[PDB]
RNA sequence: GGUGAAAUUCUUGGAUUUAUUGAAGACUAACUACUGCGAAAGCAUUUGCCAAGGACGUUUUCAUUAAUCAAGAACGAAAGUUAGGGGAUCGAAGAUGAUCAGAUACCGUCGUAGUCUUAACCAUAAACUAUGCCGACUAGGGAUCGGGUGGUGUUUUUUUAAUGACCCACUCGGCACCUUACGAGAAAUCAAAGUCUUUGGGUUCUGGGGGGAGUAUGGUCGCAAGGCUGAAACUUAAAGGAAUUG
């Protein structure tokens, strides 16, 4: 069960029709400078540390 | 120094076809489609579904031995939508990151010289 | 779409690659790069004769891989496997092509496209169809912004292009012509006959397709792969 | 009702009349 | 009452214009009345280059671009996050944004 | 319009064939009357698709 | 495969997919545009032949031959009819799957006529610019197509000329456009929809409250479908147009 740790640089905004999910773009701690935008459910800041069971999807970024 | 193949990926709506082929094109390796991975029939073309199919074709290459592969993205073509599906690109990023060597990326979707007739009738698909 | 296969058999395991052996494609003479790549054929049994099973393949390559210089990036080439021997199956020229991106990038509106084609035959009776394309150009100091042709230039230019293509094939058998498309000498040559008519920028010729080929004549092919 | 369809409704009707009058002449 | 001086299109002295099919719903529509927009995009992604660069021989290969012309019918174009609706005075602005 | 002594169709209280008029290719002389070894019947619709 | 989501449908007899090759029919992409032509319907691959047309140039010719037009004639999208050819794709009818309270509908899968061509009909359309045609005059400005004129102008040949492509200025005709309202209008809006109570340049057609009704009948044309011509009884005080605020 490979597990990757990602850190938040900044939070992009809130998405979803309901408005509970926020759009956050992060980077992998190990193998830095590799960054990804993913969707998170709970309250967030910068510098948060997320746990991703998978680290390979590009989430839907509202644009 | 690297053995080639042709990715021959089929970006489309409602599915995703990815399969490396020998440079001639006659001999085929690891034809895996996007519907093989999700038992929902609704995520047939979903990016995650396409991603899984690309890995297995990439994974199945090592056993054969081919290491590098040319890329040919290709939409529905013909008198159809002519625009690659959402699972179209997530497979490509999956193919490159899984280790194979990419070269000669190109678009090969068939464009007609004002072909026969498009389905939908005069007033189109009223909804 | 996994657990929905209602039925498999209407009337009612070995790895395929266990007997697959790689070959090598051998490009013709007038290409600096020689190792085209590899192919797959299953093992030739006593009855299958898989040696004959691959004489018909058509392999796909680009001049950038044949001349090694990105200036020929698009420059698509189709090679036809002609005869196989000693793991070094030999190919020959089948037809040139343009990439999709290049062909669409050249076509911008506010100008006039001119296209032409001919069905000349070579000295060695190879029958070829050469397509030729062009676009008009805005003269420097131009104020008006479209620069369309007068639709009698397009008639006149098309006549000149067709004569040039006929000249450049006849008297040239197959390979000098192959070594004439690589330097794009014909592209530069046509521009000599159109500047007195109209600017005609961007004269990259087009795909050229092969229609009918003469008798095999093992010897002629042997010359290419010296 | 729509003008197109009322004109069509008449046309079918004039077929019935043009036929029943033929039973007489 | 007349809504437009061209009334839908850019046909002045044409007689007829040989329609084209809407690429979203196949609704037939004259070429000049359509909502032609050009779609050019990187062949891969605006972000995949960070991965398709390393995973490619021939460094900095070409990053080629796909090309397509998109005709939209008024019904689809208005619905599809496009030209939708402007003020009565703003209807006269032909300058693209 | 013939009698049953005359033709496979002949006879009846109404003028009717009685059995399918499509005869097999393997029938014998005297049994082959009507349409012989027909693949299809009825009015032709669409292209022949030969 | 299809879809918002599924089901019918084709699938171990190898579908969808990949390669090479072949056939058939239709279409003429991107270029393609406040661009071109035509009396109008209409017309966009290449070349050849056949005849035509405008605009321009003109110190050529005839000399009022003209403008508009009942009757009358030609052409006349699509669909539709008749008979051969053709018959890919799409697809009135029809058959199916789903949705729904129902769904003989919209969505999906099939699919006949039709779609194409030949010979002959039909004679209509939001056939629209909803703006009859000819003529004169009334404000500016940018841009474009065709032809012409001048500029030691730029460019390419043979540094060099002529031409061709450009640039500047002007002009004749066309497709249009932008600002203004002196003027017009019920107003939206109009360089014509102005020069109309200070009401007359020539001329053809049409209209007269809303329904009944473009109906009945009678002619006439048509293979038919249907076209053209076309009332009366009766019933009613409002139908309507353009803008304003909700
Ligand atoms: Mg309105
Ligand atoms: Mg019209
Ligand atoms: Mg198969
Ligand atoms: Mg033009
Ligand atoms: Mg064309
Ligand atoms: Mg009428
Ligand atoms: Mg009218
Ligand atoms: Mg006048
Ligand atoms: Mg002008
Ligand atoms: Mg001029
Ligand atoms: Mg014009
Ligand atoms: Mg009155
Ligand atoms: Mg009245
Ligand atoms: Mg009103």
């Amino acid at each position: 069960t490979p597990v990757t740790l990602a850190k938040v640089i900044k939070v992009l905004g809130r998405t979803g029709s309901r408005g509970g999910v926020t759009q956050v773009r992060v980077e992998f701690l190990e193998d830095t400078s590799r960054t990804i935008v993913r969707n998170v459910k709970g309250p967030v800041r910068e510098n948060d540390i997320l746990v991703l069971m998978e680290s390979e999807r590009e989430a839907r970024r509202l644009r | 120094s690297q053995v080639f193949g042709v990715a021959r990926i089929y970006a489309s709506f409602n599915d995703t076809f990815v399969h490396v082929t020998d440079l001639s094109g006659k001999e085929t390796i690891a034809r895996v489609t996007g519907g093989m991975k999700v038992k929902a029939d609704r995520d047939e073309s979903s990016p995650y579904a396409a991603m899984l199919a690309a890995q297995d074709v990439a994974a199945k290459c090592k056993e054969v031995g081919i290491t590098a592969v040319h890329v040919k993205i290709r939409a529905t073509g013909g008198t159809r939508t002519k625009t690659p599906g959402p699972g179209g690109q997530a497979a490509l990023r999956a193919l490159a990151r899984s280790g194979l060597r990419i070269g000669r990326i190109e678009d090969v979707t068939p464009v007609p010289s004002d072909s026969t007739r498009k389905k939908g009738g005069r007033r189109g698909r009223r909804l | 779409a996994v657990g929905k296969n209602k039925r498999l058999s209407k009337g009612k395991v070995v790895d395929p690659f266990t007997r697959k052996e790689w070959f090598d494609i051998k490009a013709p003479s007038t290409f600096e790069n020689r190792n085209v790549g590899k192919t797959l054929v299953n093992k030739s049994t006593g009855l299958k004769s898989a040696s004959d099973a691959l004489k018909g393949r058509v392999v796909e390559v680009c001049l950038a891989d044949l001349q090694g210089s990105e200036d020929h990036s698009f420059r698509k080439i189709k090679l036809r496997v002609d005869e196989v021997q000693g793991k070094n199956l030999l190919t020959n020229f089948h037809g040139m092509d343009f990439t999709t991106d290049k062909l669409r990038s050249m076509v911008r509106k506010w100008q006039t496209l001119i296209e032409a084609n001919v069905t000349v035959k070579t000295s060695d009776d190879y029958v070829l169809r050469i397509f030729a394309i062009a676009f008009t150009r805005k003269q420097a100091n131009q104020v008006k912004r479209h620069s369309y042709a007068q639709s009698s230039h397009i008639r006149a230019i098309r006549k000149v292009i067709s004569e040039i293509l006929t000249k450049e094939v006849q008297g040239s058998t197959l390979a000098q012509l192959t070594s004439k498309l690589i330097p794009e000498v014909i592209n530069k040559e046509i521009e000599n006959a159109t500047k007195d008519i109209f600017p005609l920028q961007n004269i990259h010729v087009r795909k050229v397709k092969l229609l009918k080929q003469p008798k095999f004549d093992v010897g002629a092919l042997m010359a290419l792969h010296g | 009702m729509r003008a197109k369809w009322r004109k069509k409704r008449t046309r079918r009707l004039k077929r019935k009349r043009r036929k029943v009058r033929a039973r007489s002449k | 009452p007349k809504k437009r001086a061209s009334n839908g299109r850019n046909k002045k002295g044409r007689g007829h214009v040989k329609p084209v099919r809407c690429v979203n719903c196949s609704k037939s529509i004259p070429k000049d009345k359509a909502i032609k927009r050009m779609a050019i995009r990187n062949i891969v992604e605006a972000a995949a280059v960070r991965d398709l660069s390393e995973a490619s021989v021939y460094p900095e290969y070409a990053l080629p671009k796909t090309y397509n012309k998109l005709h939209y019918c008024v019904s689809c174009a208005i619905h599809a996050r496009i030209v939708r609706v402007r003020s009565r005075e703003d209807r006269k602005n032909r300058a693209p944004p | 319009a013939m009698n049953p002594v005359d033709h496979p169709h002949g006879g009846g209280n109404h003028q009717h064939i009685g059995k399918a008029s499509t005869i097999s290719r393997g029938a014998v002389s005297g049994q082959k009357a009507g349409l012989i070894a027909a693949r299809r019947t009825g009015l032709l619709r669409g292209s022949q698709k030969t």
